[PDB]
């Protein structure tokens, strides 16, 4: 996760510039080997959110999730769907089987003259009691 | 073919 | 090198014109159907002339010439009163088209040996030449069975080739 | 349902005939071409001919017309199927499929008429097991030829392991002279290229919408296939249950599947073009060519062919970026530019003249189509997740993958 550190201001940024409430196609990196998140990797990239810090309580949105999805996988080679959590109804548990997160629901001229969303929170045991299993049970056989 | 390839993994677990 | 045209009405001396150009005399000339093409060989430059009759029938076929045009001469008669309107409508038909759009023009008051015969003044502004768009227009009055000013509107010419 | 396959020339000659129910005559191929002759100049050409009740089943190849004949109610896409196979078959064993390779290979040509049909009924028709008792250079047939399994013989060895995927893009793009989208769906094909030992199952993941809904990953990246058309060797009940594509491939080079889907963003390349054609004089093309897709991404070795006029003349090009190369003979431009990434926008003007006599007749108007080639970029985002190698035996293989875009129909209506 060394290449995820002159990012994690710069991306975090534009994530935190991305309001929590031209272009076609898609580019593949040459010759790069690609694989998902794996489990020692989110444990890897876990305990890296853990150290470096300024992700655990902050305004979770879908919006800061692509832009950062698509920086790992264009930065570090991973297929950009391993930041997936359960829906609405429960608590926001991730369907990554290594990922320690859990998401909990909690510039400033562009506001006009007069006038006429989550968050992180650790949880070690989601690496091996995955609890989003037990919230999707017949998905995941 | 003078584009290269790129490995994807085995199993996906 | 010049392709050069002879446009204009009937009877307009354009033969007449033409094998003054280039023999230097008067020939006897029938009322050409056809056309006719002499280079005339003059001022450092081949001036290839396509001298083309002027009748009823001929006109239409007239835009078949116009490619790769570096020049028109449309003659003129003097001593046509009656004929300039439609030679204005002639010039305003011919003028207007895309193939030839960088061709200059050299007018020929042609026959003058009459009181009838106008002078090249009144011959513009019957034709209305200022109202010409993109055009090195520039009359010059002519005597063909003379050879008068015949190679003086060649000498002008010859200067409009290069730029 | 055949009863007489034959292979006739440019001329109507019989390259080769063969005959499976002796229920029509070999003289009646001499009337098919009068008849081909016939239909055509009339304009009522049909893949099917009938000279009274003889039904006349062809293909046209680059000089062959490999004509089966039937007279009952004969099943028609049985036939034509089968056409395209023989052809397949001989361009497996004739690298180029002409008169040379009919007259001169007789010995082995009449004997895949006598291997590929009985009758009419088409019974083994895969090549690659069918040169293993049909040489050109005879034993027993083999067990794979009597398996359900007839794609993949056992005993296949290598000492690699290897297994090369092409995942191919192909764009089809209708624009109207309105200058509206009509019709933009994307065709992409996996062709697998097997070089593996023994006999594996393989199985395939995607980025499947479906799978990932039934996953519960359907927020993520997940390509959409309106409709995939597989190989045989895909275990179609297993894939309608759950998205599942196992199978066990053949040994070389073979097409999978073959992906199809609409796309309703732009195109990855946008064309303005022009026409000043002025009436006798001269036609003018001031086109441009801006690149949508990806920055990163550079269209390789494109080729647009713009249709020009017949006797158009005097050709001037004012390019950017970019060659034209003028083929009268096919009345078009082709303004190539070889490297063109994407944000890129190279301008050409084209100058021709016009005969001042008009033509006799009207010509029509086709529509542009360019040839672009965009590497290691997948337009529908299709993404392979893995590649599950199962041996008895057991091996590590080397699965390997490039990504390659492009055009499938890229026309583009004219003025
Ligand atoms: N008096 C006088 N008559 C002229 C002069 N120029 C031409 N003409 C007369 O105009 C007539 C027409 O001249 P031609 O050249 O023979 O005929 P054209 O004008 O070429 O007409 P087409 O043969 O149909 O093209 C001639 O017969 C001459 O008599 C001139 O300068 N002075
Ligand atoms: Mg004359």
């Amino acid at each position: 996760s060394k290449s995820s550190v002159i990012g994690w201001p710069a991306v975090r940024e534009r994530m935190r510039r991305a309001e929590p409430a031209e272009e076609v196609g898609f580019p593949v990196t040459p010759q790069v080997p690609l694989r998902p998140m794996t489990y020692k990797a989110a444990v890897d990239l876990s305990h890296f959110l853990k150290e470096k810090g300024g992700l655990e309580g902050l305004i979770h949105s879908q919006r800061r999730q692509d832009i950062l999805d698509l920086w790992i996988y264009h930065t570090q080679g991973y297929f950009p769907d391993w930041q997936n959590y359960t829906p609405g109804p429960g608590v926001r548990y991730p369907l990554t089987f290594g990922w320690c997160y859990k998401l909990v629901p909690v510039k400033g001229e562009n506001t006009s003259l007069l006038h006429p969303v989550l968050e992180w929170r650790f949880d070690s045991r989601l690496a091996f009691h995955h609890v989003a299993r037990e919230l999707h049970p017949e998905y995941f056989k | 073919t003078s584009y290269d390839y790129c490995r994807v993994p085995m199993e996906d677990g | 090198e010049m392709r050069i045209l002879m446009v204009g009405l009937d009877a307009a001396g354009k033969t007449t014109i033409l094998y003054k150009l280039k023999l230097g005399e008067i020939v006897t000339t029938i009322p050409t159907i056809g056309f006719n093409v002499e280079t005339v060989e003059y001022k450092n430059i081949s001036f290839t002339v396509w001298d083309v009759g002027g009748l009823d029938k001929i006109r239409p076929l007239w835009r078949h010439y116009f490619q790769n045009t570096q020049g028109l001469i449309f003659v003129v008669d003097s001593n046509d009163r009656e004929r300039v309107n439609e030679a204005r409508e002639e010039l305003m038909r011919m003028l207007a088209e895309d193939e030839l759009r960088d061709a200059v023009l050299l007018v020929f008051a042609n026959k003058q040996d009459l009181p009838n015969a106008m002078n090249a003044a009144e011959i513009t502004d019957k034709l209305g030449l200022h109202s010409l768009r993109h055009r090195n227009w520039y009359i010059q009055a002519t005597c063909a069975t003379s050879g008068d000013g015949l190679y003086e509107g060649l000498d002008w010419l010859s200067n409009q080739l290069r730029n | 349902s055949a009863s007489a396959v034959y292979v006739l020339d440019l001329k109507g000659k019989v390259l080769i005939c063969r005959n499976y129910r002796g229920d029509v005559d070999m003289s009646e191929v001499e009337h098919f071409m009068p008849i081909l002759m016939e239909k055509e100049e009339e304009g009522m050409l049909s893949p099917i001919l009938a000279h009274g009740g003889v039904r006349f089943m062809w293909i046209k190849h680059n000089n062959l017309y490999l004509v089966a004949t039937s007279k009952k109610n004969a099943c028609v896409s049985l036939v034509f199927s089968f056409l395209y196979k023989v052809v397949q078959v001989f361009s497996e064993y004739f690298k180029e499929l002409e008169e040379e390779s009919i007259r001169d290979n007789f010995v082995i040509i009449y004997e895949l008429l006598d291997e590929l049909m009985d009758f009419g009924y088409p019974q083994t028709t895969d090549s690659k097991i069918l040169q293993e008792y049909i040489t050109q250079e005879a034993p027993r047939p083999p067990a794979t030829v009597t398996n359900a399994v007839s794609w993949r013989s056992e005993g296949i060895k290598y000492r690699k392991n290897e297994v090369f995927l092409d995942v191919i893009e192909a764009v089809n793009l209708l624009v109207s002279a309105n200058g509206n989208v009509l019709r933009s769906e994307i065709v992409g094909s996996i062709k697998m290229r097997v070089f593996l030992s023994g006999m594996p199952e393989l199985r395939l993941g995607l980025n499947d919408k479906v799978l990932f809904d039934n996953t519960g990953r359907g927020k993520s990246k997940s390509v959409e296939l309106e409709d995939v058309k597989f190989h045989q060797c895909v275990r179609l009940s297993r894939f309608e249950n759950d998205r599942t594509i196992s199978f066990i491939p053949p040994d070389g080079e073979f097409e999978l599947m073959s992906y199809r889907l609409n796309t309703h963003v732009k195109p990855l390349i946008w064309i303005e073009s022009v026409i000043e054609k002025h009436s006798h004089s001269r036609i003018e093309y001031m086109v441009k060519a801006k690149s949508q897709f990806k920055r990163r991404s550079t269209a390789n070795n494109v080729e647009i062919h713009i249709p020009v006029p017949n006797d158009a003349d005097s050709p001037k090009f004012k390019t950017t970026v970019g060659s034209v190369k003028w083929v009268p003979e096919n009345s078009e431009i082709v303004w190539s530019v070889k490297s063109f990434p994407g944000g890129k926008e190279y301008l050409m003007r084209a100058h021709f003249g016009l005969p001042s006599v008009e033509a006799e007749d009207k010509e029509g108007k086709p529509p542009i189509s360019v040839k672009f080639e965009i590497p290691y970029f997948t337009t529908s985002g299709i993404q392979v997740r893995y590649l599950k190698i199962i041996e008895k035996s057991g091996y590590q293989a080397l699965p390997w993958v490039r990504y390659i875009t492009q055009n499938g129909d890229y026309q583009l209506r004219t003025q």
